[PDB]
């Protein structure tokens, strides 16, 4: 099944180069990044900062493993990671999902 | 380094709400100007509550103008998501209304912009 | 309840022309259109290329008809297309979404 | 767990100031706003508008604290607010959430 | 809606001759610019009597300095019969010679000048 | 005849001092414009101690921050010297280590700059 | 109040078709400029089909040319978008293929803009 | 020699109104430019009525757009005095309300703009 | 691909005439701008013989307008190349004195012209 | 009736606080002032000089206190200050003329 | 065979119409224009002048109705027009040239 | 089709490595310019590891410098963009750390660019 | 005295075509600058064939980019005649198809090109 | 963090000759840019003698070029100053004589030029 | 303290009209400049009369060529004053037509305008 | 209707050499210029021989200054044939060596040119 | 190869005064704009005593005042050195003092400047 694992980066650079690694290591077979503002307390204030947020795409058998992996990579100590589930896919899209992540690669 | 001239009501602010203030809006620069170093100055500058006049009416003690001086050459996109920043963290921080704070900002050539004695 | 279905565009005006195609035709309440950078395996490699992602929220009544009329419209082969279930949303907000594509045609 | 909320904003001003005040009562842990384009109808044509829309994320303890509250604080009569659920979140994150809306700042 | 930044000695204005300054000050922005609404600041500052300094010589309590901070884009006529109606009104509102009041005008860009919190 | 905003903390200088101050900022814009008559302004700014804030943290009274208005044309040489000698004359003057003093300076069309009443 | 020339075919757009696409032009200046009121002159040119000729082939009556005529000083962003929007929504309004839409921006100085007869 | 494209309704100016309207433009040309021989153009372009929206109310055939394609090079104030001009004498010669005409003057390099073949 | 809107008289231009003009145009085009892709438009604007006046002289059917609108950033030469190009080779291709064709061209930013919808 | 008064100025500075004073002095009702070049002799030869004209507009009654204010005021030694009649005047003009001043 | 007939004119504008008017009634086959400067007495002093040059390439044929179509057009009273023979000339360009103001096209 | 100068050590990249790399730039550029086919150059120039010097310290071979030669009139936002794709692409393909990345862009008018002998 | 920086492969130029290549630039040079005396450097960077890769494509050794470095001042007609000249006659020098051949002109400021160590 | 291509000639310089080549440009940037650490980069580029041709002569392994690529803003006296240091200190390094130094410096904006990732 | 020289044909102007020639540009010169010192040039350049062509007409000794050497800086307005007041005064102290008399302005920097030695 | 001064020795131009010398100078501007009506000035400046030096050096009575004041706009095209035009047909008219000939143009604003009185 | 026109008295400069006078300038030239080649022109108009006027004071035969001319495009420093240079050396060569010497310079775009024919 498909996921969405959400997260969040201080630059650009900081989110395209573990998104391109996570690809590299075919963990992931997409991913959808934007810019972002943020604010939430820190050192005693409501600290604002400009990120950038990123989706990545896989599936659910990758899901522990791509946990494991960003954060290894990210430069946060403390980073936002979850993931959504989807209800509905469209079929051909699935299967070009699947066979980007899957065991032939390797 | 740039300054922040912070005219305010005297009695408004109080010691810690100077703090809060000067710690939002130091805290917007370093956000948006990527300084590392945390140099920046805010200087409150604090008339009597009366002496601030709005279309020819006189105001009570909480109208707020931030003059901000600044170096030239940083974007528009900067300078308008800084603007933006002082004016909504200083509002929480000083708890006001944000349509009592205007922001202007002035630029200068970084030559002729001296911080602490130039040393 | 809610639904929201996903897709990226190779352009604004490619997200913009359909989401509006599909306002006209009743089959979405709104659309949520911003940009984003994407990567993901084409050809050999690893390809990034800047995109435009929406959101178009409808009801799970119309899903059906949503999948296939964007399927026909999209300008990619095999277009990303997947929902999202809402857990709760503000009443009047959902009675606002549901009066939009009512079958009062308006 | 983890909850997001999701909300439309006309400016980014908007969307600041009430996600500041949001973190200020300690009814979320933080948000992501970023700029969109949107469309919808509205007094019988289709309009578009440029807006920024945010993800709101705090405890589920916290969501109808965070409906009433938003819907007091929005500029608009019917705004968009709708929550998504998380089927997992990083351990780690989930305890800095957890603090950032706990009692003990009360 | 641009601000006038008017220095004055402490009593050296009643609080009706503040209301007067403020009003001759708003005025001439009303006449010279076309905003139709009227939201121009005029914010005293004061200060003891002997803290202005001419050509290296203390001076009283009468001296008066605008400092105007203006959208860039106006002519030089219009700026030239502002500053000129500026000078004529206070004088007459603060019953004050004309040798006494300066009048400096800055220019920025809109962009940067924010008023009412931009709401 | 430009102006020379000084923004420093009350009882920091005494009456004596602002005069030692204002002479040696008024000497070095005499020295360095070539003006043959001395008609320049200084202009101090006082408040109470504890409302500069540097990096977020509050200061002393020791801070002093001079604005310079100047009208636009002169060289970048000019400036800098006109700067260094502010500096430098005000540490003397007023017994104070030079990392206290900021100076900045801003340029206007002389056209939009009015002395003494523009007569 | 900027000028869109709409330069269509004669009996392509019934009167009710001209006027969702006047609204729609209409509606996307409103939307992209921020102005409060809508005073957006929308002007239809019809000409029989046939008088178009693209790369030297004369075309049917399928094709649509706006020509807006704006102040300038509007940002590259704003122009982009306020573009796609025109062709997005008249191709809606008028059910056409958006290949058949071209639009082009002249800019003038407000100065020289008189709608309404400047009153 | 430059051209004003005249946009109106068809049936809305007789042809001796339409002589009126020309020869009241070709007079204020004439009048504010030092060109001696009278060579400017007139080019109406007529149109049914309806065809016009402002604020996407479409108009009856009242509106009159006049658009002007000048040489660059020309200043402000006599751009303003033309246009100011052409207001007043259009209203007269056709008899119309001054808020139904609008003028805008676009500009080019004199280079680019041919008249009479270049002959 | 450039637009040119060609301005004259209903019943002057047959269809043919009209293909072999806009053929003109089109081929002028692509040899001085150099496409290799030929995309420019060229937009016939019919009006009835004495719409067009001249130095306050109502006309025939003869005259012709060529309003071209091209992106900025081409030469000079070019430009006069290709304007004197189109008068010559419309005044063979339509059977028309020279002294009857007048060509201005306007200029704007390339980010501002989209044609074939952008797509 | 109504009586105009007429007098020239160094600059528009000077004629906008003199008229100033006239109307917060209720002297005058209103003042147009315009910009002039004149030429007239002084230093045994004509000088020419940039000036402001002004036309101060009042009720008869005020001519005598007018001229004596304006005397003391003037920057100029010996200005020029005349007197014109008016043949007519709209009524409801002098109504808000003799109301102005008094 | 080939002939060349020289002449001078005012202005690009001038050489061009007159080059295409002649290629209108099929008189010559191409012609070729270049700029030039000029000098030559006129009214008791030598002038110098900015022009235009032009080779007209024709068939001997149309030599005479080339002059005489030439002289009517010239906004010149006495203008420069001579012929050059050519030795020698390519066979398929020839062909090309004769082709241009064959019969056939009237 | 601009040119990317990419010094590199001998033996840090094998053929496959440069493929690799290359076609990263290649992508970028394709990317982020909008040219419809592959015509940018990359040139490999390498020198023996040694020959960089950082802050004076002698480097291994583990340094990549690209110079990038473009075209004027591409906007800032692009021209970050295409960097950040570059040395994030590079990265990867060339399995290096990211820090090791410099990359510098000159821009020249496109008149004075002449790819392919300018056939 | 201009830099030409000319990055072939590595046996594709024996020295007698070195040579003539580099008298060709140089000819060049001398042709359509001004200089009296030949001073202009060409400066041959070989590597090995394999290193240019033209739309992603790896090449052989029959590419040829000719980087020249000029003072700025030159005219547009000047510089395209001399790019043209180094292409042909390169092209000649060398015995190599044209098509093969790129040139891209830089300009700086002639006070920060300094030859023969300025003496 | 400027880059400094050094073009010399292979066994010209010996490892301690490259250093301290390296060192004299490195301590001549930092002496005459103000940064506070070493990060300028300078990168040999060896190829055989014979490549240089000056004049269309052959030379042999005894020329530098230095292209410093460097950031705009910078004044012209700094510019001289440091070309000035460093061919003499160049000289000294490498023990040859000056007039074999040449040196031209390329500027670009800051915002595109990347050093070590931009991290 | 600007020059004129004021070009004239021998015995054409007696020692005292010279002098009331000089006495009006000086007058001028003082009414439309602020220099209360009067310090400008007037310096007459005497030729024999049929020096003077006009349209290759030789002329007799009336014709007066007034080039003014100015200060740049001054407002087109200010220029067109003088220049007026020139030809006016000149006109009656010489007993002279107008059409006689020709008036060219020259601007330079006033930094390399040096009078009385610059001391 | 420009001015040509022109400078030359006493006695080395004949009465009729001077007439053969401005019809030349005259004849040129008419050509380049393209004014229909011929209104320039030729003014000659005789001095006795010896009074011109050339680098220190006393010189004859054969060298000729033209100093033409033009109005601003001329493409430097149009400036350099009508030097070059001035050189040729001077030597000839005055039958003179050409590198005894210098012209030197000098540029104004053509509304601080008044020929003829402006009348 | 600049001309400095030297505006003096008739007979205040002996044949060996002129040719000290005029070395001295020449010297001065090459002193500061570095040109090796001496070919600067001085041309000494001489007027009869009583022709310069002061203020509207009648002199005697001692002014001097010289006009450069110079092509554009040297350093506002080197400009003052030159100007001072030409004040003190001409003092001294001609024994006046300094306060008869004024020193105007012009500049003109190179490519408008021949000497000696342009051979």
């Amino acid at each position: 099944s498909l996921i969405l694992v959400y997260s969040t980066f201080p630059n650009l650079l900081e989110a395209k180069l573990i998104g391109l690694k996570l690809l590299k290591k075919r963990l992931i077979a997409c991913f959808n990044a934007f810019e972002i503002t943020s604010a939430y307390w820190e050192k005693g204030r409501i600290r604002t900062r400009r990120e950038w947020a990123a989706i990545f795409k896989t599936t659910e058998e990758k899901e522990k493993e791509l946990y494991e992996e960003l954060r290894k990579l990210h430069p946060y100590e403390t980073p936002a990671i979850f993931t959504l589930k989807v209800e509905n896919v469209l079929t051909e899209y699935m299967n070009w999902l699947r066979e980007s992540v899957g065991s032939h690669h390797h | 380094a740039m300054v922040y001239m912070v005219y305010v009501s005297q009695d408004r602010l109080t010691p810690s709400a100077k703090h809060a203030v000067a710690q939002a809006i130091t805290d917007a620069h370093l956000t948006h100007t990527g300084e590392e170093h945390s140099l920046a100055q805010v200087n409150f500058q604090e008339q009597p509550a009366g002496n601030v006049f709005l279309g020819g009416v006189q105001q009570g003690g909480d109208t707020i103008f931030v003059h901000g001086l600044h170096r030239e050459g940083r974007s528009d996109e900067l300078k308008q998501r800084l603007i933006t920043d002082i004016i909504a963290k200083v509002s929480i921080a000083a708890d006001i209304d944000p349509k009592h704070i205007w922001v202007y900002f002035g630029e200068m050539p970084a030559s002729q912009m001296v911080e602490y004695g130039g040393l």
